[PDB]
Formats: structure tokens, C-alpha cells, sequence
């Protein structure tokens, strides 16, 4: 059941430092865990770069070199150049049975646009769908970059979680990414309450969209 | 040429069966623990199974227990894992990865001159926060400059403050007059003896009082430092397991309808949802394509049904909406289907 948690995004200018950590559920991170860090490009094969909480290989460059910090292994990047644009995973070592357990990754960004905070546009079912006694909400999200978003959706205010289904982001021609997410209902539940709100939180900016089912 | 190469993915109804396979090549295949690990679409890493050199022992994780079995053959140099009672979840890509183990040992390199220098820690390997240590760099005498390394290279001290303490040996002493929890880390020592540069010493662990170090001594990786180094050396390319009860099925197409939520000035956000598909592709155009600018076509969703859904979007001005037509084409090839329907603003 255990659990190692890093950040889900981070990004950084051409040039600059970040540094990645890795939790462990157990409380604490030692060198005993004998910490190893990999990334992911598309299309080829997961790379290794660190083990051991800090050794390095051959292919990785001195740029990159990792620590323990603070309860949490760290991988920390230096003169990051926009070659290493790709999702990076943790891992772990608790000796005995199912002795290895993986990291959560962190999508990282190097940045080659400024940011751009998303479009969103929010459709209520259609009238004819309601007929087919189904329901679905429709929450679109375009032209942003970094391509992290965060979606959740809400009832009157309160928060809902089942029937949401979103896609990951995907790079559109702009080189910025686009994403959707449905929210599925009964005909019942839409009309139940007094509206329906998609959040598309992007970069600590938060954008809420509604609509109602008093509509038409 | 160290190399590993997955096949034997595919798809399958849940409660199938598959058999994964892996090839070894450009290396002793006999020697080293093998792992599959499982990448679902859109998500992370997860290791799924682990053997050893012979088959003696392996486990699996917990989710894939009773249902998957991993074996090996060094005479056909592969690695199989079989897959029965496949459910929807086990979906993903599965990668072959070489397991490192203590490799990490007494001597696993061996380099002749110039002779790799010697790390100490005073009074200790575990120190208070708040207190003195100093790192103790010893090497062949004659020593130019010595430096101790922390874990990143740019992380450093050098040093030309070198004394002479045996016939053979100098030393080089870096003192840390108060430690902070930023101090605790790795320490490594190196010398500059003219003409190039040293072997590196061996890793030191400091660590602030709160921890108990015993650091290490001839047994390598034996009880609490275990067996590790399980850096997972070499990853193929995978191959992807598909679980889906879904069959051939043309959308259903519902139009989104231009709602108040007209972005500001003049234009409009028309709306076509394509849903409850499967397979992929579906084709989108609107008036035949005669309408190229404002249209954004989506990236489908994967539903728990595992069917597909989709919508398709054009911004256009407000007059448009009062005089003229907005056709969705929609076209799904496996299923040979195809729907024209008009957007248009709702009647309310």
C-alpha cells in the first residue's frame, strides 16, 4: 500500500535550477531507501539517472545530480536546457516482498512560450440528449502552456467527483495543449440543482465556468 | 549493444489470458534480476512483478497476485510473464527492466595509479545540529590541490592547504563549525597531483543526531543498508496489454447548442459532441468543410464504458448565428457511419 508522492508539474526558464523532490508515505526518506531517479521522453525508452541518492551514470551530465532533503529525496537540475523537457520518476527501496514501489512523476516544462492561462468553455446538455435520459456536462480547455491543468467539478457549490472524465493534455498545432472533461449525469441530477461549475485550475490560476439547468 | 525487447502485447476481452515476452541481448541474460513494470495510459509507473537469477524466488505486487505469473529461460535468453483473469485496470504498457543488486560491494572497480584517496569523518559520521565536524582527505604525498565533493559536482571545496602527516601520505581538513541540516548529505574526497586529476574516494554519510550511523565495514549491503544499487539498468521500449469488453459501435451526436456564454464580441461558441464511440479514428468537418477557421476538434476521452467521446468546436460571429447554416460531418470509418446535423441556436 505504500505510497511515494513528487510533485505532479513544475517548470523552469532555459538556464535555470529546480529541484524535484520524492516523499515516502513511511515519514521519512533515508539513504537506507537507496533513493533512483529516471526520465521519460516520447518515444523512447525509460532512462536511468541517479541511484543510490546520489551516483550517476554516464549518460546523465553533472547538471543533473541529486540529495536528500528535508524527509524527501531531491533530484536537483542545473543549467536546464530545453533537451530535458520530459516526466521524471522517483524510486524506492523497501527490502522484502513488493520491494519496489514507484513515484507519482513530474511532468517538467521548460519554457519556450510565456504562459498561457487556458481557455475554458462549458456547454449544459443538450435538449436532446435529455430525451435519451442522459445527461452530460461539457468542459473544454485550450490554448495553454504549461500543458498541467487540474479539473474538478461542482455541484450547487459542493464538490463532485463521480461520472468526471478527463483527457490528458495533448499539444495542439500553437505547440499549447488542449483538454476536455464530461461530467455524466441523470437527466435527474441536472435538473436537481441550481448549477453545475467546472474549475480548471492552471499555474495557481483557477477559472471556474457555469451553467444552469434553468436554460431554455 | 545491451539490449531488451518486449513483445506478446495485445488485446484482449477481461478475464483473457496474454504471455509477455522479452529478449535479452548484449549481455549475460543468467545474471541479474528481472522486473516487468506496467505503465497505464496517462499515468505513472508502476512495478508489477520481480525475479530472481534461477526462478528461486519472486514476487509480484499485490494487484496482479493469484492472476500473474513471471518466469525466465537463460537457454531461450528471455523473460516471460503471463498474464490470466485479466481485468480492464491491468491495461498499459509493460516494460522489461534489469534489476542492479549489491553491486555495490567491497570491490566492484579496480584502477591502478594514481592511488583513490580516503574520507573521515570527526568526531563522527552522526553529528548534532549546531556542532563541528571535519572531513579528513588523505593521499599519496605530493598532493598539489585536494577538493571534497558533495553530492553535485559545482558543490565543492578546493584546497592547496595540504600537510604532509606520514612518509607516504598527505592530508587536506575541511571543517564545518556548525552544522546545518543542509550539511547532511554525501561527502567525497579528490586530489589534484600534477599532471590530470585522482579517482574519487568512497561515499560518506553525514547526518544530523536524531539517527543512529553504524556506517559500513567489509559486509556490503548486508542488513540495514540492503542489497540495492536497484537502479534498473536497462528498460525496453514495451509493449502494450489492451483490455476492453467494446466492440465496433457508431457515435451518437448531440449539438452544443451556442449558449449565452457567447464569448465576448460577437462570436460564439457552436458545439458538436460525438459520444459513445469505439474504435478510434472519427473524422470531423462543418459544411462540408467550407468552415476551416475557428474550428478545434478535441482529443477523444476514454470512458469507464471504453467507448470513446469527442466534441468539436467553432468560434463564429453572432450575425452568422442569426442567417446561416452549421452542419456538423461527422464520419466514423470502422463502423462505416455518418452524421450531418445542424447546430443552431436553442429556441428557450
Amino acid at each position: 500500500q505504500t505510497v511515494v508522492t513528487q510533485e505532479p508539474s513544475l517548470t523552469v526558464s532555459p538556464g535555470g535550477t529546480v529541484t524535484l523532490t520524492c516523499a515516502s508515505s513511511t515519514g521519512a526518506v533515508t539513504s537506507g531507501y537507496y533513493p533512483s531517479w529516471f526520465h521519460q521522453k516520447p518515444g523512447q525508452p525509460v532512462r536511468a539517472l541517479i541511484y543510490s541518492t546520489s551516483k550517476t551514470h554516464s549518460w546523465t551530465p553533472a547538471r543533473f545530480s541529486g540529495s536528500l532533503l528535508g524527509g524527501k529525496a531531491a533530484l536537483t537540475l542545473s543549467n536546464v536546457q530545453p533537451e530535458d523537457e520530459a516526466d521524471y520518476y522517483c524510486l524506492l527501496y523497501y527490502g522484502g516482498p513488493q520491494p519496489w514501489v514507484f513515484g507519482g512523476g513530474t511532468k517538467l516544462t521548460v519554457l519556450s512560450q510565456p504562459k498561457a492561462a487556458p481557455s475554458v468553455t462549458l456547454f449544459p446538455p443538450s435538449s436532446e440528449e435529455l430525451q435519451a435520459n442522459k445527461a452530460t456536462l461539457v468542459c473544454l480547455i485550450s490554448d495553454f502552456y504549461p500543458g498541467a491543468v487540474t479539473v474538478a467539478w461542482k455541484a450547487d457549490s459542493s464538490p463532485v467527483k463521480a461520472g468526471v472524465e478527463t483527457t490528458t493534455p495533448s499539444k495542439q498545432s500553437n505547440n499549447k495543449y488542449a483538454a476536455s472533461s464530461y461530467l455524466s449525469l441523470t437527466p435527474e441530477q441536472w435538473k436537481s440543482h441550481r448549477s453545475y461549475s467546472c474549475q480548471v485550475t492552471h499555474e495557481g490560476s483557477t477559472v471556474e465556468k457555469t451553467v444552469a439547468p434553468t436554460e431554455c | 549493444e545491451v539490449q531488451l525487447v518486449e513483445s506478446g502485447g495485445g488485446l484482449v476481452q477481461p478475464g483473457g489470458s496474454l504471455r509477455l515476452s522479452c529478449e535479452a541481448s548484449g549481455f549475460t541474460f543468467s545474471s541479474y534480476w528481472m522486473s516487468w513494470v506496467r505503465q497505464a495510459p496517462g499515468k505513472g509507473l508502476e512495478w508489477v512483478a520481480n525475479i530472481n537469477q534461477d526462478g528461486s524466488q519472486k514476487d509480484y505486487v499485490d494487484s496482479v497476485k493469484g492472476r500473474f505469473t513471471i518466469s525466465r529461460d537463460t537457454a531461450k535468453n528471455s523473460l516471460y510473464l503471463q498474464m490470466n483473469s485479466l481485468r480492464a485496470e491491468d491495461t498499459a504498457v509493460y516494460y522489461c527492466a534489469r534489476e542492479r543488486l549489491c553491486t555495490d560491494d567491497s570491490h566492484m572497480h579496480g584502477e591502478e595509479d594514481l592511488p583513490r584517496p580516503s574520507i573521515s569523518a570527526e568526531p563522527g559520521t552522526v553529528i548534532p545540529l549546531g556542532s563541528h565536524v571535519t572531513f579528513v582527505c588523505r593521499g599519496p604525498v605530493g598532493i598539489h590541490t585536494f577538493r571534497l565533493e558533495r553530492e553535485s559536482r559545482s558543490l565543492y571545496t578546493e584546497t592547496e592547504d595540504v600537510t604532509q602527516v606520514s612518509p607516504s601520505e598527505s592530508e587536506a581538513r575541511f571543517r564545518i563549525e556548525s552544522v546545518t541540516e543542509g550539511n547532511a548529505g554525501l561527502y567525497r574526497c579528490v586530489y589534484y597531483k600534477p599532471p590530470k586529476w585522482s579517482e574519487q574516494s568512497d561515499y560518506l554519510e553525514l547526518l544530523v543526531k536524531g539517527e543512529d550511523v553504524t556506517r559500513a565495514l567489509f559486509t556490503h549491503c548486508g542488513g540495514d543498508g540492503k542489497e540495492s544499487d536497484y537502479h534498473m539498468d536497462v528498460w525496453g521500449k514495451g509493449t502494450t496489454v489492451t483490455v476492453s469488453s467494446a466492440s465496433t459501435k457508431g457515435p451518437s451526436v448531440f449539438p452544443l447548442a451556442p449558449s449565452s456564454k457567447s464569448t465576448s464580441g460577437g462570436t460564439a461558441a457552436l458545439g458538436c459532441l460525438v459520444k459513445d464511440y469505439f474504435p478510434e479514428p472519427v473524422t470531423v468537418s462543418w459544411n462540408s468543410g467550407a468552415l476551416t477557421s475557428g474550428v478545434h476538434t478535441f482529443p477523444a476521452v476514454l470512458q469507464s464504458s471504453g467507448l470513446y467521446s469527442l466534441s468539436s468546436v467553432v468560434t463564429v460571429p453572432s450575425s452568422s448565428l442569426g442567417t446561416q447554416t452549421y452542419i456538423c460531418n461527422v464520419n466514423h470509418k470502422p463502423s462505416n457511419t455518418k452524421v450531418d446535423k445542424k447546430v443552431e441556436p436553442k429556441s428557450c
